């Protein structure tokens, strides 16, 4: 088991569904002995022998820029195009569509809460899940105090 | 093995310095992928980038080749020489 | 009266100080940049640095000015402005009892000429600025560090300097002496987020752009 | 007009060694400038009208005594204000801190009319006040 | 590791290193120094004591508030040991005297006390134990000091299989009773070396070196079970060593030839004082006993520390004994003694 | 903009001159401050510390900055010469109680979260 | 109420109790873990439920100016007892 850092402890980057690459800054240090997720990989590589060239955050961002130049440009949608050639590119297999009705995995507010590891770890998520499941009179928390 | 594992293309959005490659993938890409369906021709298009080409072969080695103002036939050749060298 | 809480307004002193401000502006147009008198009857003169010696001398010597007392000398670091540091000279008159203030600007490196001769009280005050803001003073008789500890670094009143400093000192038996160590607080300074997001004084609103 | 033996000095200021900041604090530390977003719990606006710079957060461990929040980096609760981002970035480079830039996000002005609360055919008609 | 034991900080006073020491008998010489390295890095030491806490106030500065908790302990009490080591991860044994107390015999402070320490420690569940014992310890050495230390080592190792036994050679450093010993030997007339002391080689170590080695052995993962030997970089024959320290102190040197039995008589005479005898018979049977070489014992540099030569750091220790005629003199005036190397 | 006011030195050559006799004074000082302050420092390992501190600010190229370092070293020289400084402050340059700090990335990862 | 830990320590009103290993218990050997017996959790529960007969009830906490700021609690909900947030006395309608 290699403990890692959560999304509020690292200083890494994520991408929205529209392609814009945003950055998450470090809020609180990772608990215990867990380090960041790229630092541990690089240290693992250095110990194993096949050392990676990058050593701090700016170098790994530069390397990721080398891999993809859109993933460093922050908070601006990198204009995506070339759809028609992609359409003409697949258009070969048939893979006849099954008659199974389309049902998203989330169908009611009860399953909107319990999706990821963070949600499962949470207790308030379970409290609201059980609020939704049975009925109204299950989760009354005194608000005056 | 040493045969190339993925080929990455970084072309600018509108700037004329990357115009030629934009025409290349415009017409000379679909059959190129049909020729090597297994091969990941990645096109990580972006803005204000000089038209550049990465080539990752095996073991984590990568090859750098610029395509600054490269014509469509010229970029076709600079892809063909790399693809032919399946090693 | 109708305004028992609001402070009294003394417009006579205001007009008279404004007249003297026009006076001093006309007398030395070479170094003076902008003179204005505050609402509470306190006049300030914004001069170019090269006028540190001349203007002060004119304020120290002139018969109709007659200011010989250096109340205090201070710098006010503000990182925003191009020349971050601004130096304030506070003068008090005896024959014409009143308080005048002259203000100059300098960055970290551009030296500002040392008064000392105009006001021999400035000397120690002068040293403080150099030892507290980094503003070196040209041909100051002895610009050695004055306040901070021996072998210190930086200039603490700079707004970038942290509140807790950089290095503490404590006994070490391994070397049998007081030693300097990098900062490691036992409890970190909690920085409260005051200054409510609602506008306080409409009069002093910054113009838009 | 201001003769003081002036000299062209092209390279930017390097007051770093003058500031006395230790080597790892001037090198490792990364500072970002930004306009602080208003607290959504409030509708007040005059807190996103300045350019503040702040530094990357560091280790925050709990002391054995009461579980306090002892830390090691002195430049943690240090935030500097600036009128325009140009002054802030100039300060950052001349001091020597690796800086990050975020553009001043401002609210887009939306067309608002009370006559939209009611309508003859538009969906925007409200159902309660 | 326990949730209150994860290392935290940056090695300062308030850094939580993750060490809970015990430093038994830390109220003296190296006990003062090791706590320093334990206090400076940040670790809740549980330093026990038998004397008056006055002779322990000098441990208060060398630690942030909430550290170096003091607990009363008695030698002939297993319960006191249990109380001191109930909540610890490392137990450090430094309890050892040099003169035979009329109440505490030599062996108890060197086998019975260490044996009880090891037994109660192992019962408690402490991870690592570091017992200290003279390098020259031999079962049949003429001095009962080394003999008792050898039986104590074997007893502790039997009781605590993974104890990290440390065998330091003669140690110097401020209050040393070795450098200051020969330095004050002028007080008792001319220096009475046994047979003028041309036949005794010594391998001294700087106290900071041994203390740092103890700290690394705490941090070292493989230190369990092993037995380290602490030796200096260079080794001096006794006569030139005394020459060097006297020259550093600039006090005139008057070597005095002496038979072994005559020095035994003098040691018996000195053993009758009622407080801290300047020398003992056992001390005489120690000084002429040269320190052997134990290459098969893992040394000091393998731990990570670098041995500091005696010439560099003799100034501070011998500085006080210098009179004002040469109290202003530096190191370089004294040329390093003719070390007899390998 | 580019034009600026000097402190003393006009060009890199004259500031280069000022640091020269600053090092002169430090050289002639080190032995008798070792003697006077009863330093545990040795003469050679006194001089090399001066050399390493002078080499520490090797990157500086702006003149005014060089005048600033030279005048600050001048203040340091006065503080040392007439015994206003104290032995502890002199030792402050030598980092004794400060534990060695690792440099490689692997040790940094082992110790804790820090770049 | 104050209860003993499995180790033997007296738990606090907040629920603090050092665990089995919990090396930070040497602080209490040769000393004591100072805990207050007058638990505020239960010293307010046994107080009688006031039966004042009005819709909305004022509460200053007793002592007038010496009490807490005057709050108007609502004795409306039939299924529970209204209580002042500051002090904690439970107010209820006299069974309507
Ligand atoms: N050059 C050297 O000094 C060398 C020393 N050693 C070993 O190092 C150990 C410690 O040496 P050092 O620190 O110089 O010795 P000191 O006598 O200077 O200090 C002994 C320490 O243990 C305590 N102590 C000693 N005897 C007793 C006792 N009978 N009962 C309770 N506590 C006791 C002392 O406290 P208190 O004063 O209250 O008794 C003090 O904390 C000994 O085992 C010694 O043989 C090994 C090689 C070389
Ligand atoms: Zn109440």
């Amino acid at each position: 088991i290699l403990p890692g850092a959560a999304y509020t402890e690292k200083s890494a980057t994520y991408v929205n569904t529209e392609g814009r690459a945003q950055q998450t800054k470090v809020a609180v240090t990772p608990p215990g002995l867990a380090r960041e997720d790229w630092k541990i990989i690089r240290a693992l590589s250095e110990i194993a022998g096949m050392t990676l060239p990058y050593d701090t955050l700016d170098q790994v961002r530069s390397r990721l820029e080398e891999v993809s130049p859109n993933l460093v440009r922050y908070d601006d949608v990198e204009g995506a195009n070339y759809f028609q050639q992609a359409n003409e590119l697949s258009k070969l297999v048939n893979q006849q569509l099954l008659a199974d009705p389309l049902v998203p995995p989330q169908l009611t507010i009860k399953d909107f809460y319990m999706t990821d590891s963070i949600s499962r770890a949470s207790q308030t998520m379970a409290k609201c899940v059980k609020a939704v499941t049975e009925g109204i009179q299950a989760v009354e928390e005194p608000s005056i105090c | 093995k040493l045969g190339l594992r993925e080929i990455r293309i970084h072309l600018c959005q509108r700037s004329p310095g990357s115009q030629g490659v934009r025409d290349f993938i415009e017409k000379r890409y679909v059959e190129l992928k049909k020729a090597n369906p297994d091969l990941p021709i990645l096109i990580r298009e972006c803005s204000d980038v000089q038209p550049k080409l990465w080539a990752r072969y095996a073991f984590g080695q990568e090859k750098n080749v610029s395509l600054n103002n490269f014509s469509a036939d010229q970029v076709t050749r600079t892809l063909e020489n790399v693809l032919s060298g399946k090693a | 009266d109708t305004r028992p809480t609001i402070r009294p307004r003394n417009d006579v002193v205001h007009k008279q100080l404004s007249a003297f401000g026009q006076y001093v502006a006309e007398i030395l147009p070479k170094y003076v940049q902008q003179v204005q008198v505050s609402c509470f009857n306190e006049l300030e003169i914004f001069i170019h640095p090269d006028g540190v010696i001349p203007v002060l001398t004119f304020l120290r010597d002139h018969t109709n000015a007659q200011f010989k007392s250096l109340a205090d000398l201070t710098a006010v670091d503000v990182p925003t402005r191009q020349n971050r540091f601004e130096i304030v000279y506070n003068l008090l008159s005896l024959r014409f009892n009143s308080q005048i203030r002259v203000k100059t600007y300098t960055d970290e490196l551009t030296p500002i000429e040392s008064s000392v001769t105009v006001y021999k009280a400035a000397n120690w005050y002068e040293r403080e600025i150099w030892d507290m803001f980094g503003v070196f003073f040209a041909n100051h008789p002895d610009l050695r560090r004055i306040l901070t500890g021996y072998g210190f670094e930086g200039h603490p009143f700079r707004k970038d300097f942290p509140l807790s400093g950089y290095v503490e000192l404590r006994y070490d038996d391994e070397v049998k002496r007081v030693v300097a160590e990098p900062v490691e607080l036992a409890q970190e300074f909690r920085k409260f987020d005051l200054n409510s997001p609602w506008e306080a004084f409409p009069a002093y609103r910054q113009p838009p752009e | 007009t201001q003769d003081t033996q002036l000299i062209a000095v092209d390279e930017k200021l390097d007051i770093t060694t003058l500031t006395g900041v230790p080597e790892e604090h001037i090198k490792t530390r990364k500072v970002r400038i930004f306009v602080p977003a208003r607290n959504n719990m409030q509708s007040g606006v005059n807190n996103t009208k300045k350019w503040k710079m702040e530094f990357d957060t560091r280790e925050r461990w709990e002391n054995p005594l009461m579980g306090w929040s002892s830390t090691a980096d002195p430049l943690s609760n240090l935030v500097l204000t600036f009128s325009t981002k140009e002054d802030a970035v100039a300060f950052a480079e001349k001091n020597g801190w690796s800086f990050d830039v975020e553009e001043r996000k401002v609210p887009k002005p939306k067309s608002k009319s009370y006559g939209a609360n009611f309508s003859w055919n538009k969906r925007t008609r409200v159902s309660t006040k | 590791l326990h949730h209150a034991l994860i290392p935290h900080g940056k090695g300062g006073r308030s850094s939580v290193s993750g060490i809970v020491a015990t430093v038994f008998g830390a109220t003296g010489f190296l006990g003062r120094y090791v706590v320093n390295h334990l206090g400076r890095m940040g670790s809740q030491v549980i330093v026990p004591y038998r004397c008056e806490p006055y002779d322990t106030m000098h441990l208060r500065p060398m630690g942030d508030l909430g550290q170096i908790i003091f607990m009363e302990w008695n030698g002939k009490d297993k319960d006191s040991i249990r109380k001191v080591v109930e909540h610890s991860n490392v137990v450090i044994n430094l309890v050892g005297r040099e003169w035979e107390t009329k109440n505490f015999d030599f062996e108890d402070v060197f086998v019975k006390i260490p044996h009880a320490i090891a037994q109660v420690s192992k019962e408690a569940g402490v991870e690592k134990l570091i017992h200290i014992s003279h390098l020259n310890a031999d079962i049949k050495s003429p001095s009962r000091y080394l003999r008792s230390k050898a039986v104590g080592e074997k007893e502790v190792r039997a009781a605590f299989p993974e104890a990290t036994i440390i065998k330091p050679s003669d140690i110097f450093g401020r209050e040393d009773r070795f450098l200051n010993y020969f330095a004050s030997m002028r007080w008792f007339g001319g220096v009475p070396l046994i047979s003028l002391g041309k036949e005794t080689v010594k391998q001294p170590v700087y106290i900071v070196d041994v203390s740092k080695g103890i700290i690394n052995a705490i941090k070292d993962p493989d230190a369990k079970g092993k037995t380290f030997a602490f030796v200096g970089p260079n080794r001096y024959l006794l006569f030139d060593l005394v020459q060097y320290i006297f020259a550093v102190a600039y006090r005139p040197f008057l070597p005095y030839p002496l038979p072994h039995f005559a020095y035994r008589w003098v040691g018996r005479l000195f053993e009758v004082s009622p407080f801290e005898p300047w020398t003992t018979r056992d001390k005489v049977e120690r000084v002429h006993m040269s320190d052997m070489t134990l290459p098969h014992l893992p040394g000091l540099e393998d731990l990570g520390i670098q041995a500091t030569p005696l010439e560099l750091k003799a100034i501070e220790v011998l500085r006080r004994h210098r009179t004002y005629r040469w109290l202003t003199s530096e190191m370089e005036d004294v040329k390093p003694a003719k070390t007899v190397n390998i | 903009g580019t034009s600026v006011k000097p402190i003393f030195s006009r060009d890199m050559n004259e500031a280069k001159r000022r640091v020269r006799e600053l090092y002169r004074a430090w050289y002639r000082e080190v032995p008798n401050t070792v003697h006077l302050f009863q330093l545990d420092i040795s003469v050679k390992q006194g001089r090399d510390k001066v050399r390493e501190m002078f080499m520490k600010n090797a990157h500086v190229t702006d003149p005014r900055v060089v005048d600033l370092l030279v005048i600050k070293g001048k203040m340091e020289l006065e503080e040392t010469i007439n015994v206003w400084k104290q032995r502890t402050h002199i030792m402050r340059f030598f980092h004794e109680t400060e534990a060695p700090r690792p440099t490689d990335f692997l040790s940094k990862f082992y110790v804790g979260h820090d770049p | 109420g104050v209860r003993t830990s499995p180790t033997g320590e007296k738990v606090t009103h907040t629920g603090q109790a050092y665990d089995d290993g919990d090396y930070r218990r040497v602080r209490f050997s040769d000393r004591q873990k100072e805990v207050n017996e007058n638990f505020a959790i239960d010293l307010i529960a046994e107080q009688p439920v006031s039966e004042v007969g009005s819709r909305v009830i004022s509460c200053d906490g007793g002592g007038g100016a010496l009490g807490h700021p005057r709050v108007y609690i609502n004795l409306d909900k039939e299924t529970k007892t209204g209580t002042c947030g500051y002090c904690g006395l439970q107010f209820r309608q006299p069974h309507h």
